[PDB]
């Protein structure tokens, strides 16, 4: 039963849910996301090769509210799934309470509706990290992160994929330099501009216009970019003449 | 109430007195009766007022979950999610809901619900208590494509006229305009509507 | 339903010699107050049906609906959909009918009179009446409510019987029913002057005429009449 | 699914309980005081990433007014079992006496809960042990461990998790019936120092104590009959403080 | 019962009269009829008295369980929303009529919610039997901008409007007064303008006055 | 790869230790088995082209019909287990009639795409069901332009320029590629068409043993108004005679 | 009304380290008076309930509180205080919001811990009067709340709140057809409680 179910080893361990943590690397692309003064950017890896695909329906990016932002790490049907849960929760949440859905909140709802596939035999854990952003209205730019295991935690900033290590190993870096916990950057811009600058750095390669997505929260509303728009920030980070 | 909406050519204006009446006695007299479901979709509210809520309430919240999942509703759509709940709850419901849009292709459309549940597209429509004495009024006064101003008079003539001689009217007048430059709001006293 | 609230009133029809003839006014009721103008009350199912529903107009777009999904449902899976297996009008009608029976019987019902009209695939002329009771009747002509006491004697004087039928064209029914229109204009308190007119004919197909205006009347004599008895200017 | 994950070997013992308390044995050590004038509770907080921000993360938690916890074992059982803690103390008691419920009987309602996924059909045990510490007027303060098993136990000190069998000797030398508050959060310091490999500042130490009523917290004056809160969260200075003159 | 709110420049006021009524009779003299919803939100009633209380415990402790779910403060507009959504699907047989005020971490609130679910929103509002008269004094002395003690005076106004002139209302004026950056200030009793005159005797029977059959002692 | 995942591959949603569902790889082999299928993307519509086995001359032609309609606008073929493929379908006019009802336009390409999706996923959520031994392909007309989808068993779905399943899928992506490459500018429809014969033709050297029959379907703004029709008569014939020269 | 079919009248009142409550004998079917004995008051602990109203109501909610009390003991190893009695009463009361027990319960005790008096009185669907002077139910209730305005003071000692209790409660029922027919009285200290039968009008 216990390489199959989510039951105790007798290390007290739950294979399926380790298993489930495997899952996530199987679409071999990385995610970070960084807060800025009054914003927060997420971006992500896109490997689009097969030419017959339309790129434009290719994303690992979600827009749960107008406020709430979700990257996921993890096979696109099982990432559909929880994107679909939460835009529902984030609806259900302003209907009953009266307010937004804090990122926070919900993340911590997905970190238990989580926990429960982990104590209940019959369902099988998501394959996915969920790193959800806003610029939440009491608690600023923030990054929640959600696991198959039930977890969750805030971030300062936060990388996941198969080099998450450098990545984040990149940002602590960079952090401690600097003495505080976000980019000083006004414009969502800079902020996009910073992190894919620390992403080129951190797996030591570049990137074109489609090799990314990006999504970007602000106090107003959490937004995708266009390929345009993503070459308009990689030309702003352009170094040769 | 007094309760209309009106489309022009740059999109659609709805408009509303600001009384809430129990018997004789005036509950609210700054009542906003012009609800936001969606950005740029919007209604008027006649009828029960714990029931336009209740329906308001949940038609936004279906909207919301249908911009999330789908992409911007139509003003149709909106329509549409009003319809059904007023018909399928009609043995329950006293409501009476004008719904007003403003989108880049149709730019303004108007969707009356009367009582009972129906639909009926309109360039523009009355109703609540107030509108039967403006029948005969609007129908003389109004054309298609007026401009923006031209409507703002024509919406603050008629309600005032219908303030004028129901009981179950009175207070301000309240419109919002929602366009391509988005959405505003304005707001006209006694001392000036009631000169005109 | 419990009680109607919008409402259309009489719609009419007659079979003539190659097909049959189905109309109804524009007009969506409130009480007494006319407020609705532009209501179509023929629905058009396919090529071969005409389906005319007079009462509360709420209800009436509940069951447009139903027939557009028919229409749709009709289609899956169905090759011939266009042809040997596309809709006839007795399959629409007998929906129509379970669907009134089920929902009196259910006290919940859908307030309406339905006529329908069309030509079966064979040629025949379709026409057959179903309400909100789920009582059903065919007759060389039918109306519903209004229109049932002032256009069916009208009517029956041009199909009185069923071998008056291939004796009757187009032409004469059309006339006959547009004349039964001005009549409910003249005496129907709820009738509007404007009218959609359908005609299903098992040559020439579905002919669909809107904005029919009731025309010719006669109000001339009117200058004459003078008080209620006695006064005479 | 439908039966019992949770059945008995030959031996008589209940397998996934035992796995279950083993995962706790493997969870972060943390530790309950019990004083003459309060009770502490305390953890550590390892942060699984620099990057991550373990303030926005809670394992001491107030269940009511006068009622806290802290487990050892898995974060997410214990997050659950939190909420569903706070709803019960709701619904089967303030709803009914208009009054919290007392600490012996929360922390019974809690092991019902524990003791039902170790029967019921389809699901495994709770992966924690909760320390509860609290107070009630006919009672005053106790201090209790819930087990996977539903098992609970009163203590007047205890630790749990990876380093509690040096904890629970350090513990048993130190403590005496007379201890006021104040040396319990001491004492509770020392204990934490050993398990805490890495470090240890205001940062990475959660505590709390139930101790005196605190009309501060309260939020609204008028009501002179309303007694504060006795659960109190120290901050990360309060902690600091404690720990330079250590 | 006459109850009212009113909004100032930096919080909200709530006041209600405290006589409780059995038909024509006086039940509870000096009745509470301000309730906490969450410490800096707090609701006055009206209406049946038993749903009031009631339907107050019911939001109150979801509200509790709320902000300890998402830890953060409580906001008027989830009482709100909780509250009218619960008495519309009792489809107004819940009895409640509530004026509802509070400071959160967005402001300042004030609402009223009806038996049937409906809800208004002003700086001014009054409910219950003596709530016509207690806005006739709203409706004269009210202007933006209030200071504190200028609200606490209009509501305090307002409700002695009521316990004057309605038969309904009567006794002592309670206020909560609720300002942005405080806690929550509860005034039990902050005018008792109805003390009984003393009695023109004193009633104590001499000892024996009465007639006893059989006496004995009981055991608890 | 191990393509047999031997202890993990017994059962749907189990993960293996590299984080792999086996049976929904496997239910991918039963899919290959299937006959060609293709979808091709053109200017203001879609085209959709299947290989239809002639296994026996008591197979009466033009009956048999593989591609399926959802709604009026949205046209469904698929490769594998047939039935699995109505399944599906099923669903589908279910989804789209009950979004229609409540919302009145029509269902949304990508709106249709989705529900598929999270029916398809959750058939890789427990072991009570077996994953879907079809990909599917479809999509159709809406107020966003064309829209064409490839859905596998485990629920994953993108959009796509031109898109082929089944048996002789390598060949047939081939050509689309080819297609794609030598048509920067677009496609019409009736082009589409034509080149879609060419292509399920070349496909099928694959099952050349076997005779063929060709389906093509198409939704069109300019030549069905958007709606789903079978292509038919001389423009069928049409690409008939220009599959064969080539 | 369902709350005037049997009759029958309940009356709490506070004085210094004491509370009383008190309570007619009467049990009849409209003018028939039919039961000689029907007491109206009884006891949890130290806790006092009065209740007046429908009989079979009457008869069970005391089953009912004793079930919940006795529980209550057992789980909680302590005997319930008044306070707490009184808002388990109410929600009671109120769980059956929309078909109600037809009752008038009064509570009536000393806290054990403050030795602090203690009454309440409750509608129907469990409302709960707060006051702590005096709290009167049943058939003359109008007569009761005259009978202690006037007799009541604060702060009697036990032997003169028997007097005044007593007087209040014979009066009251001697006004009204429904009520009276005996009496019992209970005065409450911290160490005794004393039950007395009052003479009274047997019409
Ligand atoms: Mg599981
Ligand atoms: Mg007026
Ligand atoms: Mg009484
Ligand atoms: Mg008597
Ligand atoms: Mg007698």
């Amino acid at each position: 039963y216990d390489r199959h179910i989510t039951i105790f080893s007798p290390e007290g361990r739950l294979y399926q849910v380790e298993y489930a943590f495997k899952a996530t690397n199987q679409t071999n692309i990385n995610s970070l996301a960084v807060r800025g003064k009054d914003c927060t950017v997420v971006i992500s890896q896109k490997k689009v090769p097969d030419k017959l695909l339309d790129p434009t329906t290719v994303s690992y990016i979600f827009c749960i509210s107008r406020t709430i932002g979700m990257v996921v790490n993890g096979p696109i049907p099982d990432a559909r799934n929880a994107a679909l849960r939460a835009k529902a929760e984030a609806a259900e949440f302003r209907y009953k309470y009266g307010y937004d859905m804090p990122c926070d909140v919900l993340a911590k709802r997905m970190a238990n509706l989580s926990q429960i596939y982990t104590q209940r035999a019959y369902m099988r854990p998501l394959g996915v990290i969920l790193t959800f952003v806003s610029v939440d209205e009491e608690l600023g730019p923030s990054i929640y992160k959600t696991d198959p295991a039930g977890y969750y935690v805030g971030y300062k900033a936060t990388a996941t994929g198969p080099k998450q290590q450098e990545i984040t190993t990149n940002l602590e870096n960079h952090f401690k330099k600097s003495k505080i916990d976000h980019i000083n950057e006004e414009s969502w811009e800079k902020v996009v501009e910073f992190a894919i600058t620390h992403m080129i750095d951190a797996l030591g390669t570049e990137f074109s216009k489609n090799d990314l997505e990006v999504g970007v929260a602000t106090k107003d509303k959490f937004f995708t970019l266009s390929a345009e728009n993503i070459e308009e920030r990689l030309v702003a980070i352009a170094e040769q003449d | 109430t007094s309760i209309m909406a009106v489309t022009f050519k740059d999109g659609v204006i709805l408009g509303a007195d600001s009384r809430t009446t129990t018997g004789a006695y005036i509950a609210n007299r700054v009542t906003d009766k012009l609800t936001r479901v969606h950005d740029k979709i919007w209604c008027c509210r006649s009828g029960s007022a714990a029931d336009t809520q209740a329906i308001a309430d949940i038609v936004q919240y279906h909207l919301e979950l249908y911009t999330s999942q789908y992409g911007t509703p139509s003003t149709e759509t909106a329509a549409s999610v009003f319809k059904e709940l007023c018909y399928e709850n009609k043995d329950n419901l006293t409501a009476g809901i004008i719904v007003a849009g403003y989108d880049d292709k149709n730019k303004g459309e108007v969707y009356t619900i009367p009582l009972g549940g129906s639909v009926h597209k309109l360039p523009y429509a009355i109703a609540g208590s107030g509108s039967t004495f403006i029948y005969g009024y609007c129908d003389k006064n109004f054309r298609e494509n007026m401009s923006k101003e031209e409507t703002v008079d024509f919406i603050k003539h008629s309600l005032s006229q219908a303030i004028k001689w129901d009981g179950s009217s009175g207070g301000v007048i309240r419109m919002v305009v929602l366009t391509a430059a988005g959405v505003e709001r304005l707001i006209f006293y006694p001392d000036e509507y009631e000169q005109l | 339903t419990q009680q109607p609230i919008v409402t259309g009133t009489s719609v009419i029809s007659m079979k003539y010699d190659n097909g049959v003839i189905i109309a109804a006014d524009n007009l969506g009721s409130y009480g007494s107050l006319l407020r609705f103008n532009g209501v179509e009350r023929l629905i058009p199912v396919g090529d071969n049906t005409v389906v005319g529903i007079s009462g509360d107009i709420s209800d009436m777009q509940h069951i447009e609906r139903l027939l557009k999904d028919l229409v749709t449902e009709n289609a899956y899976d169905n090759p011939l959909a266009d042809a040997e297996e596309a809709l006839e009008p007795s399959y629409i009608f007998e929906y129509l009918a379970t669907v009134m029976y089920q929902r009196r019987s259910k006290m919940n019902p859908l307030w309406n009179a339905i006529i329908v009209a069309g030509v079966q695939s064979n040629g025949d002329q379709f026409l057959r009446y179903v309400n909100l009771l789920g009582v059903t009747y065919s007759s060389p002509t039918l109306a519903t409510g209004f229109g049932a006491h002032m256009a069916n004697p009208l009517l029956r004087k041009v199909v009185d019987r069923e071998s008056d039928i291939p004796k009757t064209t187009v032409q004469v029914a059309e006339e006959a029913i547009v004349n039964a229109m001005r009549v409910l204009y003249y005496r129907d308190a709820r009738s509007s002057r404007n009218f959609s007119l359908a005609i299903i004919d098992k040559n020439t197909g579905l002919t669909f005429k809107k904005n029919l205006q009731v025309e010719n009347m006669k109000w001339d004599f009117a200058k004459d009449i003078k008080g209620y008895g006695t006064q005479k200017i | 699914y439908s039966f019992s994950l949770t059945t008995f070997s030959p031996s008589g013992k209940l397998g996934q309980i035992d796995y279950a308390l083993t995962a706790v044995k493997q969870g972060v050590t943390s530790l309950g005081i019990k004083a003459t004038n309060g009770v502490v509770i305390a953890t550590e907080k390892k942060s699984s990433s620099p990057l991550a921000m373990s303030e926005t993360l809670s394992k001491v938690s107030l269940l009511t007014p006068d009622i806290g916890a802290v487990y050892s074992g898995m974060g997410p059982d214990y997050r659950v079992l939190v909420d569903k803690s706070r709803k019960v103390a709701h619904t089967s008691y303030k709803r009914i006496y208009g009054e919290y419920p007392p600490t012996k009987l929360l922390v019974s309602e809690v092991a019902k809960i524990m003791q039902e996924a170790t029967q019921s059909g389809g699901v495994r045990p709770f992966g924690v042990s909760l320390l509860i510490a609290g107070h009630d007027e006919f009672n005053g303060f106790s201090l209790y461990q819930v087990d996977p098993s539903g098992s609970y136990f009163p203590w007047k000190a205890t630790a749990i998790g990876k380093g509690s069998v040096a904890a629970k000797t350090f513990l048993e030398k130190r403590w005496n019936d007379e201890l006021e508050l104040e040396d319990a959060i001491h004492i509770a310091l020392l204990t934490l120092k050993e398990s805490v490999e890495g470090e240890f500042n205001g940062d990475t130490i959660e505590l709390a104590i139930i101790g005196d009523e605190n009309p501060d917290l309260l939020g609204y004056t008028g009501i002179p009959t309303d007694k504060g809160p006795r659960f109190r969260k120290l901050t990360s200075q309060e902690i600091n403080d404690r720990l330079e003159a250590l | 019962t006459t109850i009212v709110g009113v909004k100032f420049n930096n919080g909200v006021v709530i006041a209600a009269d405290t006589r409780s009524t059995q038909g024509p009779i006086v039940a509870d003299k000096n009745c509470a009829k301000l309730h906490r919803i969450s410490p800096k939100i707090w609701c006055a009633g009206a209406g049946t008295a038993a749903d009031t209380e009631a339907v107050t415990q019911l939001i109150g402790s979801n509200i509790e369980l709320h902000s300890l779910y998402t830890s953060r403060e409580p906001r008027v507009v989830s009482a709100l929303q909780m509250l009218k959504q619960h008495l519309f699907k009792y489809q107004g047989h819940i009895g409640a009529y509530l004026i509802v005020a509070g400071v959160d971490p967005t402001g300042s609130h004030l609402f009223s919610i009806h038996a049937h679910g409906s809800t208004d929103v002003g700086y001014y509002l009054s409910l219950g039997s003596g709530s016509l008269a207690a806005m006739a004094v709203l409706e004269s002395h009210w202007k933006q901008d209030l200071t504190k003690e200028e609200a606490i005076k209009l509501a305090s106004d307002a409700i002695q409007a009521g316990i004057w002139n309605d038969l309904g209302s009567g006794s002592n004026v309670d206020v909560c007064v609720m300002e942005i950056g405080k806690d929550a200030e509860y005034l039990r009793n902050y005018l008792t303008p109805n003390v009984r005159e003393e009695k023109q005797k004193s009633y104590k029977f001499p000892r024996g006055t009465t007639a006893v059959l059989k006496e004995s002692i009981v055991n608890i | 790869m191990t393509s047999i995942g031997t202890g993990y591959d017994l059962s749907n949603s189990v993960f293996s230790p590299d984080g792999r569902n086996f049976q929904v790889e496997y239910a991918v082999k039963a899919v290959e088995n299937g006959t060609t299928s293709i979808g091709i993307k053109c200017n203001d519509g879609v085209v959709f082209a299947v290989e239809k086995l002639i296994t026996s001359k008591l197979l009466v032609p033009q009956k048999n019909v593989k591609i399926q309609v959802v709604d009026r606008h949205i046209g469904c073929v698929y490769s594998g287990l047939i039935p699995d493929g109505r399944h599906l379908v099923n669903r589908g006019r279910e989804e789209a009639a009950s979004f229609k009802k409540l919302y009145k336009t029509p269902i949304p390409i990508p709106a249709f795409a989705d529900r598929l999706g999270q029916y398809v996923q959750a058939h890789t959520l427990y072991n009570s069901v077996r994953p879907f031994g079809v990909s599917t392909i479809f999509g159709g007309v809406d107020k966003n332009g064309a829209h064409l989808y490839m859905l596998e068993p485990s629920g994953s779905y993108w959009g796509y320029k031109g898109a082929a399943t089944g048996k002789g899928r390598q060949s047939a992506k081939a050509e689309l590629e080819k297609l794609v490459d030598h048509h920067p500018e677009g496609l019409s429809a009736r082009e589409a068409v034509k080149q879609a014969a060419k292509i399920i033709y070349l496909a099928h050297e694959d099952n050349k043993e076997k005779d063929f029959e060709l389906e093509i379907s198409w939704c069109s703004l300019s030549e069905t108004n958007g709606l789903h029709k079978f292509v038919k008569g001389d423009l069928l014939q049409e690409a008939i005679d220009f599959a064969q020269k080539e | 009304d369902p709350s005037s079919i049997n009759g029958g009248i309940v009356v709490a009142m506070t004085g210094k380290d004491c509370v009383a409550i008190a309570c007619d004998l009467r049990l009849g079917s409209q003018s028939l008076g039919v039961s000689n004995k029907f007491e109206k008051i009884f006891h949890y602990g130290h806790v006092f309930l009065g209740i007046t109203g429908l009989a079979t109501d009457v008869t069970t909610l005391n089953e009912m509180f004793r079930y919940k009390t006795n529980l209550y003991k057992l789980k909680e190893e302590r005997a319930i205080e008044p306070e707490t009695f009184t808002q388990l009463v109410s929600s009671s009361l109120y769980e059956r919001r929309f078909g109600p027990y037809f009752v008038g319960p009064v509570v009536a005790g000393i806290n054990s811990k403050s030795g602090k008096p203690f009454i309440a009185g409750f509608d129907l669907i469990g409302c709960i009067d707060e006051a702590k002077d005096f709290i009167v139910s049943g058939t003359a209730s109008d007569q009761l709340f005259g009978m202690c305005e006037s007799l009541y003071e604060p702060n009697l000692e036990p032997e003169d709140l028997f007097e005044t209790i007593s007087q209040a409660l014979l009066n009251a029922a001697d006004r009204d057809a429904l009520s009276g027919w005996g009496a019992v009285v209970y005065i409450i200290k911290k160490d005794e409680v004393v039950k007395r039968y009052l003479k009274m009008r047997q019409d």
